[PDB]
DNA sequence: CGTCATGATCATATTATTACGCCAGACAGGG
DNA sequence: CCCTGTCTGGCGTCCTCTCACCTATGATCATGACG
């Protein structure tokens, strides 16, 4: 289900923005999990661009020097 | 603070009179087991000196 | 905080570093001057249970109070929720640049264009009137532009409509639904006080006036007034993302 | 209520009927009240799953995707073909009933020109490359998603869709609500599927499964018309038969369960010892 | 006959139904509460009594020392209410108690005392109430609101179908008390019957029977009945009563008297009960198997061993029967346990049960109260005689006991406070028997289960709050000092009851800040039954049956007056006829109709006494001696409408106006309107703001008048008489004689309230409406408030409205509006602004107010005077100095910048001890001249009065003609007259003299003293100056006007009047709607609104022709005459030939601006009267006249309709709400701007709109939505440098507030870091 | 000159429950 | 150990506007007045 489906991801973040904080980040926490800000909520917390619309052409530069 | 009295006299209902004290020292349901040591240890204590808060 | 009183009604993190602080500094002056053999616990349970009040307040049976009902408020009330970092200041946040106002009609516009009061767009667009004055040479300092335009003298009127004319604002209906609801438009200076709208556009904003509130935003880069021209304009989004029927259905 | 408001509002309203419309009234705002807060909710956690998902490449390279048909309750066919299959790229390339000769190749976005090219030849299942067939590592390809909805064209390489998916999807929350026999209409050609039917000593076919469905297969090969049919119901048809408007063709009983066989003979009793299988209840009233 | 002022301007007034029972004061509730409060009330009970004699004697511990209650009483305040509106102090009264103290004896508490000591002790402050029905808590009037809350008393309700998920529904009965321990008693699925004591943990329910001292052959003996079975001879003989069998399939072939009764196999039916009760069947015969589950009641013990056969409550098998055959028992008592009829839910709740005493009962209960401590004997029975049965924590009042008798069909309604054992039994009879099928279960939102407090029980409870904890300080001074040294009111200390009561009337959940900008809207904030606060329910919770109009809301509470939005159905507003019980419930009048005749005797029933009886509906047909006309006729039974027949009713309504509120009784035709758009009608006529010069309502419902006059906001007449002086400022009655006091001789001084602020900043004014000489009655209108005229209440204005579409300017709901209303003054709303300006006590020393300021000069200065206050009338811009102000660095007060204004009040008050500056001075003899001159002249107009007294008594019995006024005229008593009543009454009236003479003497000794003294102020400040900008807001295209029936709309378009629709006559229409609003927004009534606004300006135009022209008074009478009489059977029937020429004069100049008609609610003008009407003016009779436009010139097609409707101007101005920002003050927690108005912030780019801006393909624009021009400081000052220097360019960084994250992530044990 | 009384200023955390509701997942009761 | 009931944790729309409220009580020390 969609909110057992959002609080099970791969990055703390958006599960963090998401229903409970306090699981997500201790959950996170014992297991040393490392987000890569993955899209587009983190970026919009982080503040940078959304990799959506013009900002899609540029992670698409970023990623390709890498 | 340090009492005696659970005999037949009011265990926990009526602290003392009035005054305002902060409870019954809590730790479970029931005082923590009290035995008869640390009473007599504490018959003669402050052996040291003022020491204070510096 | 200072409630202009002479008194600190203090926030609860102070309050709850206090009441730990005290705990702790009673705590090593008992291990100081010896613990009365079974003793030494009581005060460390107080000390968790303080630390417990810190860390997550509620959790642990019933929590702490200040005045009067209310619990206080722990560090993960600061992360956790609404009224929390997580959803109140780092996912949508307030906005420089921007004033909101009540709507109306004005049937004689265009649909890329709407009314917009001469006071709220002497306002917004500030830095732009300045720079166009210490350009054109009108005043030596920023400080005089700004008494200028304090004043509103005879010119900043004319500075003003050569700053709007090919300047997109962003405007918003403050439930916004779906992705229609934030639209940019073209401004045209109105002697009033309101915002004149465009009437086929309320399709889109599910909006009537009997006193609905618009706000508008004002795109500063320039990066961002090419994404309110190419992409959000109100002559672009005429069919919705839902279907492809119209949106410009006359009412 | 049983005595109704016979009074409009041109005329008066005397007290008690102002009063019951005042009932219908409170019940309504309430409930706009409570629906506005679940809608909310709702927007919330869609946007908030779906949150990630962008358009990232311009070709998955399958071919599984899903099967689009009208949907058929049992009456008028509700949604047609032209409203489901308008502008989604085909999974398998549709060949007309003249078969080995291709009518769409196996890439074709289907605007409206090959909508009507569709709905001329009566094309029964197109099918087409869904979303939740692909198979793009971490996204989604542009083929499988279909045209650029609120634009023309095909979908650009980056566009949002999740976001755009879970505000189309929850923005008309606001306007929800919170709180015997097989009659035909039209004429054709009769389809069954998942039968296991034998013949009766009427001469008719009856029914030996629950999972029975009678299909109206029309002129040109589509269905206008589906039945769930029950266990051991009884038809006055068959498969492949021909059949007019206004003829009930099916009947049963949906109080019981009928046990009815296959093989003519006997009726004898195995492993059925009275007293303790079966009791002895002599029905008082009627001696049957 | 007619009132003066009812012959100025006689209203209209169509209505057929003769009314019998007038409005009552609408502010009833609120004054007859707090008058039940605080009054000397003997017998106990109800009011500070109750409180003071629950909770004194307070005896001490053991100390043989005692304090008991004598008496109270209150002192005057020292404030009177305007001066404690202007200073800033609560409006209280000092709360003097007489308290003793008596001292016991050793050996003789039953002896006597040593010593006594009676005495005055002061404690608390509890505010009175203002004659309007308001508080004065900090300078600002708040009122408290009636809660709807659950009537104390039993509650059988049914947790219905959810639990179990199975189907089998539970019932629990709550024992509700109005002070103490709740009691829940419940089933489960299987079964068993469980208590519980406050939500607590959970307990089989018997555990409290052995509580009470049952033994458990006493409880089966109370619940269930006896089966007795005798040994005698053969098989175990049975004595049977057939009722039990009813249904039953019995085992074998029961047969008496030699005859086959029942086979077996079958049941016992009817006719065999019949047949064996017929016979008297009493002995039966059974076998063996039939008591293989037979359940005993008693124990019984063999005699020999001394033993236990079989224990209470237990099944009998083979060898139990062996036993107790053999012992020597030949009588068994067993139970009867069937399926349908009773079930053995006490025996398996015993048979749950592991206690067996009562003191194993007690320790089980101590134990489940407190958890996890030593019981002991004593302390149970102490706590179990403390949570119900005694004085002190546990009481039901008398709704209590009322409604637990009622509920339990009693007799009685009278009983103890406290439970007993038959209560909690009668209360698990009760609960069994609803399980057992017969008997229903309780709704909640029944309105006789829902009791309404008010301010006077709310003030109790709180004040007894306060005396319990006084007596937890009182039981510690009593015994813990020596005595006798003491007196009462060394112990006793008035902090917590002041602390209490000003907490409740400070910040409560119902003591709230009263909208106050509309008689209206006081009126009907005063009248409001929420049910939220303390001990209610919540709105974020709950939920979806209390939103909800239940059927006996009829004439009660409100059904159409409620606000939408989060909180409808719990924001209720009471009714127009609905009193309150004696008990808290609700009442509402009905007409006794006896068998034939509807008598006029009214009769109040309650909300549980109109469900019995047969109630008819208010508007039936009845033929001028009450015998209804009709053979069915509209009534409702019990909750249910229905159609019954003539002569079984037994009441009907009293008038018809008595369903809806007076919110929502002032709407002309609101029997045309859907519900939806009168609610939205109600809540913005609650919403109105006050304009300059307030009309009237052409179309009324008659309701204005008890509106008008029942609020506080006009003068009305104390004592009837001859008007003797009309300024401004004052009026001056002349007292008739017949209405006069024989001392303290008596002409009234009215002093009206002049420009002043109200709470939501509008301009609350009164206006004299008398003329001089003038005849006034008692009861009646002397100076208009805001929104009244002539005693009326005119809140909008009304205009000349045309309903077409007309260019698109009236697109959505919009209006649009000619010139000539603006010109006419007609909306300009007059709003006052509040400034302050502290001096507050810092560090380097104290701040100054003088006009010595550093960084100013004359174009500032010069509208200040020479001490740094702005003048008394200078007309100040937005943002100039009103008061000068610098500390140890500029800090002058300043119009905030936007709002214009005159400068109208300035009040500077002092800390005592401080310098008073120049102006302050100017000030305090200001006011010292001005209370010279009122008390002066209250001096000389009284002994004018008294003089004039002096006169008519002199005209007989000694009289001198000339010798009257030769001497000095102070010596008007040794003239030459006898010992009569008259010299008698010279006497009277020269000890009145005197007593003015020596009271104006001490009165402005005092004053002089109130105006010199300083005040009592903040911690360190020492001047406080107000200043009350006076702005005059006209209107402009934003504002929000409305009607009266929810067509709202913001003014979109402000034309010339050119423009304007014209008719073939020449005049413009004023306002042009939208006709569109009509079919979909079902409010028809606005339009019969319009058409009768439009005949009755045509009648006034009429009257304007046959006026203006110089006509005699004989063709104005005529046709005066012929516009009163108009329609069906009505009740107004005036005649105009007992007004004798002068008064139809002046009635004609008063109804040339138009002829006001009344329509009352449900009762109203049909149409073809309307028809009639139109047609005695030369109008139209369809009501649409043809139109021309302005612009061409050419004639709109298909004839529009014109008319007048009354439309509100609110208070949602549009230059109330425009805001903008570019760059302000930023917050200090997180680098993001404020939030507000006032605070000059910027608007929330929410978390919605970030969605949108992701839905398209925006990236550079949610950037700097949320870095640059957000949140990055050094971001947004790099953007600032590059927007003034012309190069759009953003430096992004990172958010402030994200680094704010990683602090309060940072600071728990988490490690967040940011990696490469 | 000394003692007593009154007034003013400064100093810390119960004072001696009841009217939401659903879902869900773990913890434990019964068998 | 295999259900099956209980328990306690989560969650419950957006934007804006207005208003109030944010101790008082007790104890100790100092000063003044009276004997
Ligand atoms: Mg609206
Ligand atoms: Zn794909």
């Amino acid at each position: 289900g969609i909110t057992k489906a959002s609080l099970a991801t791969e990055s703390f973040i958006s599960a963090a923005s998401f229903q409970e904080t306090t699981r997500v980040l201790t959950e996170a926490a014992v297991a040393g999990k490392r987000d890569e800000l993955r899209g587009l909520k983190e970026n919009v917390i982080v503040g940078r661009l959304i990799p959506a619309g013009t900002g899609y052409a540029y992670h698409q530069d970023r990623m390709r020097r890498r | 603070l340090f009492v005696e009295f659970d005999p037949e006299v009011i265990h926990t209902t009526t602290i003392n009179a009035t005054r305002g004290v902060s409870h019954f020292v809590r730790f479970g349901a029931s005082p923590a087991i009290v035995p008869s040591a640390v009473i007599h240890q504490l018959s003669v204590y402050k052996p040291k000196d003022i020491v204070d808060p510096a | 905080v200072p409630l202009d009183g002479g008194r600190f009604a203090t926030s609860d993190l102070n309050d709850l570093y206090r009441r730990v602080i005290n705990r702790n500094n009673r705590l090593k002056r008992l291990l100081d001057l010896a613990a009365p053999d079974i003793i030494v616990r009581n005060e460390k349970r107080m000390l968790q249970e303080a630390v417990d009040a810190l860390l997550d307040n509620g959790r642990r049976g019933r929590a702490i109070t200040g005045s009067n009902k209310r619990p206080l408020k722990s560090l993960a009330d600061m992360i956790k929720g609404k009224q929390g970092r997580f959803r109140q200041n780092l996912l949508g946040k307030r906005v420089d640049y921007s004033g909101r106002s009540v709507i109306t009609v004005g049937p004689y516009l265009r649909l890329h264009q709407c009314g917009l009061p001469k006071k709220m767009a002497l306002e917004l667009f500030k830095p732009f009137i300045y720079g166009k004055l210490e350009l054109r040479g009108l005043a030596t300092t920023i400080k005089a532009a700004k008494k200028m335009v304090e004043r509103e003298e005879a010119v900043v009127w004319d500075i003003l409509d050569e700053v709007i004319r090919e300047h997109p604002v962003l405007l918003n209906r403050a439930p916004t639904l779906h992705r229609l609801g934030i639209q940019a438009f073209e401004p045209v200076l109105i002697e009033g006080k309101a915002i004149q709208l465009h009437p086929l556009v309320c399709a889109a904003y599910n909006a009537d006036f009997d006193g609905d509130q618009m706000a508008v935003h004002v795109p500063l880069t320039l990066e961002a007034q090419l994404e309110a021209r190419a992409l959000m304009m109100s002559t672009n989004n005429i069919l919705s993302p839902a279907n492809g029927e119209p949106i410009i259905v006359p009412s | 209520i049983e005595t109704p408001i016979t009074a409009n509002f041109r005329e008066g309203l005397n007290v008690l009927q102002y009063f019951i419309s005042t009932h219908g009234a409170r019940k309504g705002l309430a409930d706009t009240a409570l629906k506005t807060a679940n809608s909310g909710y709702l927007t919330r956690r869609l946007v908030d799953v779906a949150q990630d998902l962008v358009v990232t490449e311009d070709d998955c390279g399958t071919h599984e995707g899903i099967m689009m048909t009208p949907v058929i309750e049992g009456g008028d066919v509700k949604e047609p073909l032209r409203d489901r299959v308008l502008g989604r790229v085909t999974a398998e390339d549709v060949l007309k009933p003249g078969t080995a000769d291709i009518l769409v190749p196996r890439n074709t976005l289907l605007h409206e020109q090959w909508c009507d090219l569709l709905e001329e030849n009566s094309v029964d299942a197109v099918k087409v490359r869904s979303v939740v067939s692909c198979d793009t590592d971490f996204g989604v390809c542009a083929h499988c998603y279909g045209r650029d909805l609120a634009r023309g064209h095909i979908i650009n390489k980056g566009e949002a869709i999740g976001v755009i998916a879970a505000q189309s999807i929850g923005e008309p929350g606001t306007q929800l609500t919170m709180r015997s026999s097989i009659q035909v209409k039209n004429k054709g050609s009769i389809k069954l599927s998942n039968v296991k039917s034998v013949v009766n000593s009427s001469g008719k076919l009856v029914i030996t499964s629950r999972n029975t469905e009678l299909k109206l297969i029309d002129e040109f090969g589509r269905t206008k018309e589906s039945y769930k049919v029950p266990y051991g119901a009884v038809l006055a048809k068959g498969d492949g038969e021909q059949v007019a408007g206004g003829e009930t063709v099916a009947n049963w009983d949906p109080h019981t369960m009928p046990v009815i066989t296959e093989v003519s003979g006997f009726v004898r009793f195995t492993d059925m010892i009275d007293g303790q299988t079966i009791t002895r209840q002599t029905d008082e009233l009627t001696g049957l | 006959v007619y009132s003066y002022t009812e012959k100025k301007r006689i209203r209209k007034d169509f209505g057929k139904r003769p009314q019998v029972l007038d409005v009552p004061y609408l502010l009833s509730i609120q004054l007859d509460s707090f008058q039940k409060f605080i009054e000397q009330d003997p017998e106990g009970q109800y009011g500070l009594e109750a409180a003071f004699r629950s909770v004194f004697p307070i005896q001490s511990y053991s100390g043989n020392s005692e304090l008991q209650y004598v008496s109270y009483r209150l002192g005057e305040p020292v404030f009177d209410v305007q001066e404690c509106q202007i200073r800033g102090v609560t409006y209280s009264a000092p709360l003097r108690v007489k308290l003793r103290l008596v001292i016991y004896e050793r050996e003789a508490p039953e002896g006597t005392v040593k010593d006594i000591k009676e005495q005055e002790v002061y404690m608390g402050e509890i505010p009175l109430m203002t004659d309007n029905g308001t508080f004065v808590i900090n300078g600002t009037e708040r009122v408290i609101v009636s809660q709807l809350h659950r009537s104390p008393g039993v509650f059988f309700d049914s947790d219905k179908g959810k639990t179990h998920s199975s189907g089998k529904v539970l019932y629990n009965a709550r024992i509700i008390p109005y002070r103490g321990s709740w009691l829940d008693f419940e089933f489960d699925p299987k079964d068993n019957l469980f208590v519980r004591i406050d939500r607590r943990r959970k307990l089989p329910a018997t555990i409290i029977l052995r509580a009470l001292n049952y033994t458990t052959e006493q409880i089966l003996d109370l619940f269930f009945e006896k089966v007795i079975f005798e040994i005698r001879d053969n098989k175990l003989q049975m004595e049977l009563v057939p009722e039990r069998l009813r249904g039953e399939t019995a085992s074998f072939d029961i047969e008496a008297n030699g005859k086959v009764y029942v086979e077996k196999g079958r049941r016992i039916t009817a006719r065999h009960i019949r047949q064996l009760e017929k016979d008297d069947v009493k002995l039966i015969e059974v076998p063996v198997e039939y008591i293989a589950g037979k359940v005993v009641a008693k124990d019984y013990i063999d005699e020999s061993t001394g033993e236990l056969i079989c224990a209470a409550n237990m099944e009998l098998s083979l060898d139990l029967l062996a036993k107790l055959s053999q012992s020597g028992h030949k009588r068994i008592e067993t139970l009867f346990t069937n399926d349908l009829d009773h079930g053995p839910y006490i025996s398996e709740t015993l048979r749950v049960d592991p206690t067996n005493d009562r003191l194993s009962a007690l320790v089980e209960i101590y134990r489940m109260m407190r958890p996890g401590e030593p019981p002991t004997r004593e302390a149970a029975e102490s706590l179990f005689e403390n949570l119900f049965f005694s004085e002190d924590r546990y009481d039901l009042s008398a709704v209590g006991r009322m409604k637990f008798n009622r509920s339990l069909l009693r007799e009685e309604i009278e009983g103890s406070g406290i439970l007993s054992k038959d209560d909690i039994i009668d209360v698990m009879k009760k609960l069994i028997d609803i399980r057992n099928g017969k008997g229903e279960v309780d709704d909640i939102d029944h309105l006789g289960n829902r009791r309404i407090r008010s301010v006077g029980e709310m003030a109790e409870n709180q004040f007894r709050v306060g005396l319990v904890r006084v007596e937890r300080a009182v039981k510690e001074r009593l015994s813990l000092g020596d005595l006798d040294t003491l007196m009462p009111q060394d112990m006793i200390n008035a902090k917590p009851i002041s602390a209490a009561v000003k907490e409740f009337f400070g910040s409560s959940q119902l003591s709230q800040f009263m909208d106050q900008n509309n008689p209206l809207s006081e009126i009907t904030h005063k009248r409001r039954i929420s049910a939220l606060g303390p001990g209610g329910l919540t709105r974020e919770r709950a939920g979806f049956e209390v939103r909800d109009v239940h059927p006996t809301h009829y004439g009660r509470v409100c059904p159409i007056e409620t606000p939408e939005g989060p909180n409808i159905g719990l924001i209720n507003s009471l009714s127009v006829y609905a009193q309150t019980n004696e008990y808290g419930f609700l009442e509402t009048p009905y007409r006794k109709v006896t068998d034939g005749v509807v008598t006029d005797e009214i009769h109040y029933l309650s909300a549980i006494e109109e469900g019995n009886y047969v109630i008819a509906q208010a508007n039936s047909n009845l033929d001028e001696e009450g015998h209804f006309v009709e053979d069915l006729v509209t009534c409702r039974s019990k909750g249910e409408s229905s159609l019954f027949s003539r002569d079984q009713v037994d009441y009907m309504d009293v008038s018809t106006q008595q369903v809806v509120s007076v919110g929502a009784s002032l709407i002309p035709f609101l029997e045309h309107d859907d519900a939806n758009r009168a609610l939205m009608g109600a809540n913005m006529q609650r919403q109105a703001v006050p304009t300059l010069r307030a009309d009237k309502p052409l179309v009324g419902t008659g309701m204005e008048r008890a509106v008008a006059v029942d609020s506080g906001v006009t003068a009305v007449a104390k004592r009837g008489g001859v008007v003797q002086y009309v300024d401004a400022s004052r009026i001056v009655i002349k007292v008739n004689e017949d209405e006069m006091y024989p001392g303290e001789a008596g002409i009234d001084i009215y002093n009206l309230t002049k420009y002043t602020r109200s709470n939501q900043n509008t301009c609350i004014n009164q206006m004299p409406c008398v003329s001089l000489g003038e005849p006034v009655e008692r009861g009646d209108v002397l100076a208009d408030g805001p929104s009244t005229d002539l005693g009326e209440l005119a809140l909008g204005q009304n205009m000349r409205v045309a309903f077409m579409p007309w260019n698109g300017y009236n697109f959505e709901d919009s209006i649009l509006v000619s010139e000539r209303v603006v010109q006419e003054d007609r909306f300009t709303t007059i709003h006052i602004q509040e400034l302050a300006c502290v001096s507050r006590d810092t560090k380097l020393g104290p701040e100054e107010i003088t006009a010595d300021i550093p960084n100013v000069g004359e174009a500032a200065l010069s509208k200040l005077d020479e001490s740094g206050i702005v003048y008394i009338g200078a007309e100040v811009t937005g943002g100039d100095i009103l008061v000068g102000k610098v500390t140890p660095k500029d800090s002058s007060l300043r119009v905030p910048n936007g709002v214009s204004g005159t400068v109208i009040d300035v009040q500077v008050f002092t800390r005592d001890g401080v310098e008073k500056d120049k102006r302050a001075l100017e000030i305090e003899e200001m006011q010292l001249k001005q209370a010279k001159k009122d008390l002066s002249e209250e001096l000389q107009i009284l002994e004018a009065g008294l003089f004039s007294r002096i006169r008519a008594v002199l005209v007989a019995g000694g009289v001198e003609a000339e010798k009257l006024d030769k001497l000095p005229r102070d010596r008007w008593l040794e003239l030459g007259l006898t010992d009569e009543e008259k010299q008698n009454q010279l006497e009277q009236l020269a000890e009145q003299y005197d007593e003015l003479k020596h009271e104006f003497e001490k009165k402005l000794e005092a004053k002089r003293r109130k105006i010199t003294q300083g005040d009592d102020l903040a911690p360190g400040v020492l001047k406080i100056v107000k200043v009350y900008l006076a702005v005059k807001r006209r209107i402009q295209p934003g504002d929000k006007m409305a009607g009266r029936h929810g067509n709202k709309g913001v003014i979109s378009k402000i034309n010339p009047i050119e423009d304007m629709p014209y008719d073939e006559n020449g005049t413009p229409v004023d306002i042009v709607l939208n006709p569109l609003g009509v079919p979909s927004r079902m409010n028809i009534g606005q339009i019969l609104e319009t058409h009768l606004g439009m005949a009755a300006k045509g009648i006034g135009d009429k009257i304007n022709a046959m006026l203006k022209q110089q006509q005699e008074v004989a063709k104005l009478r005529e046709f005066i005459q012929r516009a009163y009489d108009l329609g069906a059977d009505v009740r107004q029937k005036v005649d105009l030939s007992t007004f004798s020429d002068e008064e139809v004069m002046r009635l004609a100049e008063n109804l040339r601006k138009g002829m006001p008609i009344a329509t009352p609610v449900f009762d109203g003008a049909k149409e073809a009267e309307i028809k009639e009407l139109l047609k005695l003016g030369d109008l139209p009779t369809s009501g649409q006249i043809r139109l021309y436009d302005g612009r061409t010139g050419e004639q709109f097609e298909r004839p529009v309709t014109v008319g007048y409707m009354y439309m509100l101007k609110l208070n949602h101005l549009v230059d109330d709400k425009m805001h903008a920002r570019s760059t302000g003050s930023y917050s200090l927690v997180t680098q993001q701007p404020l939030g507000g108005k006032a605070q000059f912030g910027g608007q929330r780019f929410g978390e919605m709109e970030v969605w949108a801006l992701e839905a398209y393909g925006a990236a550079y624009t949610l950037q700097e939505m949320l870095t640059v021009k957000s949140d990055d400081v050094n971001g947004r000052t790099k953007m600032y440098k590059n927007i003034v220097d012309g190069n759009h360019q953003m430096e992004p960084g990172m958010p402030e507030s994200f680094n704010v994250l990683l602090k309060e992530i940072r600071s728990l044990g988490i490690n967040i870091e940011l990696e490469d």
